[PDB]
């Protein structure tokens, strides 16, 4: 969510990000993508009943 | 008539000869910069901030005291006129202290918001500032000179506005002090529009030091009961309470200035 | 200048018409209202309650107004039948807990120094 | 990039959808009173209330547009303009990877025919809006209340209704229920006039009154 | 031009009794439109150029606890800003709040002149530099 | 490694199969027209990703194949899913090899606060802090809603300007709330023990939209 | 991990799978919590010369949303070149 | 530094003192209160006063960076030897 | 690119189809989660023992707040007002007033904990690093108000989380 | 030529065995509404432009793969649906007669940024 909100004042303000600054975003947008996923497929498994996962 | 038409940034304006680049540029509402210009005071083109280009001029000349005629098309966003406002910026902010967080101009100083619209983000300074010593002149203004521009301004509002002349800018080179030599209490009545009238913290109101600071401060427009004047003034409240009154403008009543025990 | 679009009226007369079955379909809604969400307050004190409520929307003169007070209106009844509110939300307009606020010169003069 | 600190601009993106803009504009002239391109290559199409059914379906099917995928409708309330609810679309294409941005105008009783026929994503993009703003959409399936409590009056995210609210909520013992009461905060929302009084940018400046 | 079962009023616009505001803050307020005065320390007048809209201060206690600004008025923290005035006095009358207006004071032109304080007999001669 | 038993256990388990297949099934073009955003649009089949699209921010030099499926149900989103998180474990590798040396922050003390070090010796660098943390940066007039792929879906926020350093409006366009849009449907032609099933590959979080 | 082989060949019959060779649980193979200190770059304008905001003003180089019609042969334009398929996995295909 | 109240309130650095009929002392009883012993004002009476010796003195804090924003001190008023406002460490020079 | 996931083609011959019917008709994949299962639990587990161990954190962690001093003793806030301006939640209320030495140092600084967010831009905001946010989290009380934080309260813990803090700071400002 | 389609990628989205002929007969249909609208019309100035030209191609070419290269609309089946929805926008803008100037104009001050 820090990466759209970002980009956006970013767009407005004819600003880029550093190229350095580009590649984390990206590392922590991923993680948050491992994060979400994570969450996504055991929360749907908990529902059905599965815990362990 | 004698109105005599000028291409100001392109659009023309048949202005009033005489008038100045400063008096013409806000006839299409564009703000020259300024320190050392007040328009209800008298002009003295010191600290070189109105300083705009003219076009097919040799050097950008100083708007605050150009005597405008006919042609003369003016550049607001000019690389030229920009160089001249980032030079001459820093080198107000080059020796100037670094008080803002101890300064009560923090939040309402020119030479910050001056500095975020018109100004660079860095300094190529790495030698060492300036600095002098406080002075005493009376219990409601504070003096912290080492923010002092020298734009003059208190003293030309002294001597035309107050009518008292005692303060000065005594020295030169650069350590010269805008302050008055021998020890002085300032007893004008209308000394209170001097704290006012500063674009910096060097000059501060006493009573209100350290006690809030602009942003928080509501901003209600009201009058005057001390004289029968009625002066138009600005009560700052916050929390229940008020703590510093400023002056509004309305011409016939207070104009630009109170009186201090209105203040 | 005057020329505006509707939406349901166009003269006071359909507009009254619109506020008409809607206090008939409220007419009706308070008897099973009050039992089934288990109150306290009288039938007939619900039917005045929605009356009144009517009367406080009545200084209006625009037929452009009303129909909006109208959707307003019939954007309550079926949240109320349909047991999408609640005994919180009902008894609100029965507007109880709150003291009363003073009404002469006096008794606001005494309480604060407000208007 | 020899300025790293700007963001660089592009123009062949630029030029591109400012032709799609006249394109559209010859197409149907009936309801777009303008077009303007942004700085972002960002397109918008500025239209008519009248014009939401026909532009909406028009970018819907149309062999060049395409634009079937509805991101979000909003409104920008203005309260200086008399038509205070600006609702504006916007619409992505994945056939052309192009996002259009179509605005509206209305006031607090005029309507809006439902794009429901457009697009069903704005069946709950239509609800809030009527909650949060209180322009009504007229022939939609339905117009509740979505974003709000029970009961609840007035519209929020307009710039009349404050931040704090009319209302609020306590559990009082004697009705052994949650009851509502007129707001009372323990802090005032401070005042932050942050606004400098030296202008900004002399690109955007606003034309002299 | 345009007709679809055409409604045609002249009652002036009023949303009141539909925008939801309560009857205390609708008939025992007071709105002062007016343009924001500059702060005087501040030469800049890039605050002089809108037309601001704001209720009237209400009661201020301090919270027995800690020393808060503890209040009751929902309708202080309004700061809506307007291009003009016209549109001012219409948002006034289509809410119904007790109107009130102030004059865009305009700043008197002040016609300088840098000769003017070297003069030869007028004491508009400066004595400070 | 700790992937597979999460596979293991699930996707070759018949009975979170029978579980998860042929339920919230939606179709392509419902899909798109009803708003939906990222897996749904994945899972039914349709070829779209605004990170491979229109790829923002550096996702450019990154390569790597996002997993589009056949039928769309809430069986073939949850492959989608963990294959996503099979799909961020190299885009990890990718941009963690070759992190690229520079600084963090914008050189724009008029956007970016200055260093510490920087603060407490350039005079510039206290007044830019000073007011960018009183008012912030001045943002120009303006409007976008630029989105991006979160993982939820396609999340975008649009906001205008006043031209001052303050937002006047920021919509907050959610990938819930177009993904719940669709619910009526999504749960129609299915019992209450398998809809619960649909709640959980809509990926429905309560903070996106109600915000 | 401390266990055993006779564990470790138990569980790796259950799974089936070399769990030794990767666990979840860190050891001291991680990074020492303390570390040495940073001298992070300077910054990539902080030249003291050639530097003056005039020629990277990003804010200050936006203009307003350019018109390009009001209301105050014709080729077939699109907004972007149709869009095409994207390849099919060379990596992997087909799960 | 601290100096007690009559009812027994340490009184703090601000001067705050709640009297004998403030109803809101009884937030008090049953409790204790809450002072800062370390009395911040009379820390720096007790500080011994530098004898560097210039016309101006850059005082940074200490520390380097770990400080405050380093400001210059003018050593010209003999009456008042100098403290920095961000320290109140006092400065003085060798009688000019 | 992309990549395909749930078609499979399952081919019909004699040998593939008695997998399958073996699998129904055995199970196999279930068994598969019980052998996956009982390798999970002979394998030790991962939980920490509270209080008498607690999981790690880093030097830039943000908890509960402490107001700091100089070396010697001093308040290093001015009541610059940095602080609440920046405060997203707006937590932070500060008064000053004159102090006895000619000073007009603050006199309240209290941030509400149930107001206060913890996000850190208070200390980033400071200029002279008074307000931080320290590494402590356990104070957790009973009564509403023992949140509600004052001038004594913060300076107590900025004496209490000192030595603490100093370290991480000196640890931390080269990166800041 | 190819074998048939096994699945278009696209659930919902079925498989057609007669792809051209398709075209072409909802092309020609696409034709006929189009002359109903004047030609003066940007819109039929349009549509015909591309309706002569992507009919050329349907029918110089009529394999499978080759089309949909020279198409870019994935499937024949996604085109012809794209096609499909393009005669229902004819449809619908053939009653609605969009090529008079503005219904009105702007107000002054309705559009411009900032306030
Ligand atoms: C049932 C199976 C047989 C009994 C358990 C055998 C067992 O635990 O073997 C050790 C060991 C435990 O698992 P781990 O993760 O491998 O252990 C590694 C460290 O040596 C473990 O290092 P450690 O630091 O844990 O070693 C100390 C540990 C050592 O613990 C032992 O040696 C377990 C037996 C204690 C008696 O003792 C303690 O921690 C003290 C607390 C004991 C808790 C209560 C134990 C109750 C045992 C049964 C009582 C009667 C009912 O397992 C094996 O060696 C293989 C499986 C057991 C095979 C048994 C023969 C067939
Ligand atoms: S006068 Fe202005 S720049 Fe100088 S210290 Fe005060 S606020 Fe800062
Ligand atoms: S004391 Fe203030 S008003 Fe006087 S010259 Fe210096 S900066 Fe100007
Ligand atoms: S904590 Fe820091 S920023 Fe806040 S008032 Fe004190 S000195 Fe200023
Ligand atoms: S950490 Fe808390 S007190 Fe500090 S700025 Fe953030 S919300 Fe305010
Ligand atoms: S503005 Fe002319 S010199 Fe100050
Ligand atoms: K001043
Ligand atoms: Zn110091």
């Amino acid at each position: 969510n820090e990466q759209a909100y970002s980009l956006a004042v970013e767009k407005l303000l004819n600003i880029q990000p550093p190229p350095r600054a580009q590649w984390i975003r990206v590392l922590f947008g991923e993680i948050t993508r491992l994060l979400n996923h994570i969450m996504a497929v055991t929360t749907h498994a908990l529902d059905i009943g599965a815990m362990t996962p | 008539s004698n109105l005599i038409e000028v291409f100001v940034d392109g659009q023309s304006v048949m202005v009033e000869p005489g008038t100045t680049v400063l008096q013409a540029c806000e006839k299409v509402g564009m703000q020259i910069p300024r320190f050392c210009y007040h328009e209800r005071l008298s002009v003295a083109g010191n600290c070189r901030m109105c300083l705009v280009e003219i076009e097919k001029a040799p050097k950008v000349v100083a708007a605050c005291a150009m005597p405008v005629m006919k042609g003369w098309n003016i550049l607001t966003n000019s690389e030229k006129s920009k160089k001249a406002r980032e030079g001459v910026m820093e080198f107000l902010l080059a020796n100037h202290p670094l008080d803002c967080p101890i300064c009560d101009q923090g939040g309402e100083c020119d030479l910050q918001d001056q500095s975020m619209m018109f100004g660079s983000d860095r300094s190529r300074f790495l030698e060492g500032k300036r600095a002098v010593e406080d002075k005493n002149i009376g219990p409601l203004v504070k003096t912290i000179m080492t923010r002092c521009i020298q734009c003059t301004r208190c003293i030309r509002f002294a001597s035309e506005i107050a009518g008292v002349d005692d303060l000065g800018t005594t020295g030169r080179g650069n350590d010269m002090q805008v302050g008055t030599y021998i020890e002085k209490m300032f007893m004008s009545e209308l000394s209170g529009n001097i704290i006012d009238i500063c674009p910096v913290g060097a000059l501060t109101s006493k009573p209100y030091a350290f006690t809030a600071r602009p942003w928080e401060t509501r901003k209600t427009e009201s009058i005057d009961v001390m004289d029968a004047v009625g002066s138009n003034i600005v009560v700052s409240t916050r929390t229940g309470e008020v703590m510093r009154i400023l002056p509004r403008m309305h011409e016939d009543i207070n104009e630009e200035w109170i009186s201090d025990k209105t203040r | 200048g005057t020329s505006v679009k509707p939406i349901f009226s166009r003269d006071m007369n359909e507009a009254k018409r619109r506020v008409r079955e809607l206090y008939r379909a409220w007419y009706r809604e308070v008897p099973n209202t009050v039992h089934l969400f288990q109150l306290d307050i009288s039938v007939k004190q619900g039917r005045d309650k929605v009356r009144e409520m009517f009367m406080k929307n009545a200084h209006v003169t625009d037929p452009r107004v009303v129909d909006l007070l109208v959707i307003k209106g019939k954007m309550e009844l079926e949240e109320t039948i349909n047991v999408w509110k609640q005994r919180t939300h009902i008894m609100r307009f029965f507007h109880e807990t709150e003291a009363p606020r003073p009404t002469d010169f006096l008794s606001k003069f005494y309480v604060g120094h407000d208007p | 990039d020899t300025r790293p600190t700007i963001r660089p601009r592009n123009d062949v993106v630029h030029k591109q959808l400012s032709a799609f803009g006249q394109y559209v504009a010859e197409i149907l002239p009936k309801y777009v009173q303008q077009v303007q391109v942004s700085c972002f290559n960002e397109l918008e199409i500025f239209i008519h209330p009248d014009g939401v059914i026909p532009v909406l379906t028009f970018l819907r099917d149309h062999t060049n547009a395409q634009f079937k995928s509805l991101a979000d409708l909003t409104a920008v309330d203005v309260p200086t303009r008399q038509n205070r609810f600006e609702i504006v679309y916007n619409l992505l294409s994945l056939r052309f990877n192009s996002q259009i941005r179509v605005k509206t105008y209305t006031d607090e009783l005029t309507p809006i025919e439902s794009s429901v026929t457009v697009y069903k994503a704005a069946n709950w993009y239509e609800r809030e809006i009527w909650d949060m703003f209180g322009v009504f959409f007229a022939n939609h399936p339905d117009l509740r209340r979505i974003l709000t409590g029970y009961g609840f009056e007035g519209h929020p995210f307009r710039k009349d209704f404050p931040l704090s609210g009319y209302v609020e909520l306590r559990y009082d013992d004697e009705v052994k229920r949650v009851v509502a009461e007129p707001v009372e905060l323990a802090q005032e929302f401070r005042k932050f006039d942050l606004n400098s009084p030296w202008e900004a940018f002399p690109a955007y400046r606003q034309p002299p009154e | 031009t345009q007709d679809t079962q055409l409604i045609a009023v002249d009652e002036k616009l009023d949303i009141t009794t539909l925008t939801g505001v309560p009857e205390e803050h609708i008939k025992t307020r007071k709105v002062r439109i007016f343009v924001p005065a500059r702060n005087n320390m501040q030469s800049g007048v890039n605050n002089t150029k809108k037309w601001k809209m704001e209720f009237d201060t209400r009661e201020r206690w301090e919270n027995p606890l800690m020393g808060w600004s503890s209040t009751a008025d929902p309708l202080s923290n309004l700061v809506l800003t307007f291009s003009t005035k016209e549109d001012a006095v219409a948002f006034a009358e289509k809410n119904g709040w007790s109107f009130d207006v102030e004059e865009r004071k305009v700043p008197k032109p002040k016609s300088k002149s840098y000769g003017a304080n070297f003069s030869w007999n007028k004491r508009t001669r400066v004595s400070t530099k | 490694f700790r992937i597979d038993e999460l596979e293991e256990m699930l996707t070759n388990n018949r009975i979170w199969r029978n579980r998860t297949v042929d339920i919230g099934v939606v179709t392509a073009e419902d899909a798109l027209n009803y708003g939906f955003s990222g897996v749904m649009l994945r899972g039914s089949g349709i070829q779209w990703d605004l990170r491979k699209t229109q790829p923002y921010d550096v996702y450019d030099q990154v390569e790597f194949d996002v997993p589009i499926g056949s039928r769309g149900d809430c069986y073939d989103r949850y492959l989608c899913r963990v294959e996503e998180m099979r799909q961020s474990l190299r885009i990890i590798s990718q941009c963690l090899n070759k992190m690229p040396p520079g600084e963090i922050k914008v050189d724009d003390a008029k956007v970016s606060p200055p260093k510490r070090a920087e603060m407490k010796t350039s005079m510039e660098s206290l007044i830019h802090h000073f007011k960018l943390y009183t008012e912030g940066y001045q943002v120009p007039p303006g409007a976008t809603y630029t989105a991006i792929e979160a993982p939820k879906g396609e999340f975008g926020v649009y906001l205008v300007s006043d031209g001052s350093s303050r937002p006047y409006r920021c919509k907050i366009k959610a990938p819930g709330f177009a993904h719940l849009a669709g619910l009526d449907k999504m749960s129609k032609g299915h019992m209450l023990a398998d809809v619960v099933a649909i709640i959980g590959t809509q990926d429905i979080v309560f903070g996106e939209v109600d915000r | 991990a401390s266990a055993t082989r006779v564990i470790q060949l138990l569980r790796n019959w259950a799974s089936g799978r070399d769990l030794q060779a990767k666990l979840q649980l860190r050891y001291q193979e991680i990074s020492k919590r303390t570390q040495p200190p940073p001298k992070l770059p300077v910054g990539p304008s902080h030249k003291l010369s050639n530097n003056y905001y005039c020629t990277r003003d990003g804010r200050r180089e936006a203009m307003p949303p350019s018109i390009v019609m009001s209301s105050q042969e014709k080729k077939a334009v699109t907004p972007a070149p149709p869009i095409k398929r994207w390849e099919l996995s060379k990596d992997q295909p087909y799960l | 530094g601290v100096r007690t109240s009559p009812t027994g309130e340490k009184v703090t650095h601000t001067g705050q003192a709640y009297d004998d009929g403030d109803y809101r002392r009884v937030r008090f009883s049953d409790r204790q209160k809450e002072v800062n012993e370390n009395f911040a004002i009379d820390l720096i009476a007790e500080q011994p006063v530098s004898e560097v010796g210039s016309r101006v003195i850059s005082c940074d804090g200490g520390g380097g960076a770990l400080g405050h924003p380093r400001v210059y001190i003018n050593l010209d008023k003999e009456t008042k030897t100098g403290t920095c406002g961000y320290c109140g460490l006092q400065f003085r020079q060798p009688h000019h | 690119t992309y990549k395909f996931v749930n078609m499979r083609e399952p081919s019909m011959d004699m040998k593939s189809v008695t997998d399958r019917a073996a699998q129904t008709l055995l199970w196999t994949e279930l068994v598969r989660g019980l052998g996956m299962t009982l390798s999970y639990l002979f394998r030790e587990p991962a939980t920490i023992n509270y209080p008498f161990e607690k999981g790690p954190l880093s030097p830039r962690f943000r908890g509960e707040h402490a107001l700091r001093r100089y070396p010697s003793g001093e308040e290093r806030c001015i009541a610059c007002k940095l602080c609440e301006a920046v405060c997203p939640a707006q937590a932070i209320t500060i008064e000053a007033e004159p102090r006895a030495d000619g000073s007009r140092r603050t006199t309240r600084y209290d941030i509400d904990m149930t107001k206060c967010i913890y996000c850190g831009f208070c200390q980033e905001a400071c200029p002279v690093d008074a307000i931080v946010e320290g590494p402590n989290f356990e104070f957790s009380t009973e009564t509403h108000e023992e949140l509600l934080y004052n001038k004594e309260k913060l300076l107590n813990n900025g004496d209490k989380w000192e030595a603490e803090i100093a370290a991480n700071i000196q640890a931390d400002y080269l990166y800041r | 030529a190819g074998l048939l389609k096994k699945t278009t990628g696209l659930v919902g989205l079925a498989v057609c065995e007669t792809p051209h002929e398709r075209l072409k007969i909802l092309y020609t249909k696409i034709l006929d509404v189009l002359g109903q609208i004047p030609k003066n019309a940007a819109y039929r100035k349009y549509t015909e432009q591309i309706t002569n030209e992507k009919l050329g191609m349907v029918k110089a070419e009529p394999d499978v793969k080759k089309l949909e290269e020279q198409l870019q609309g994935g499937q024949i089946e996604e085109v012809i649906l794209q096609a499909e929805n393009e005669l229902s926008l004819a449809r619908k803008m053939l009653r609605w007669k969009p090529w008079e100037p503005l219904v009105e104009e702007p107000p002054a001050n309705q559009w411009k940024w900032p306030i």
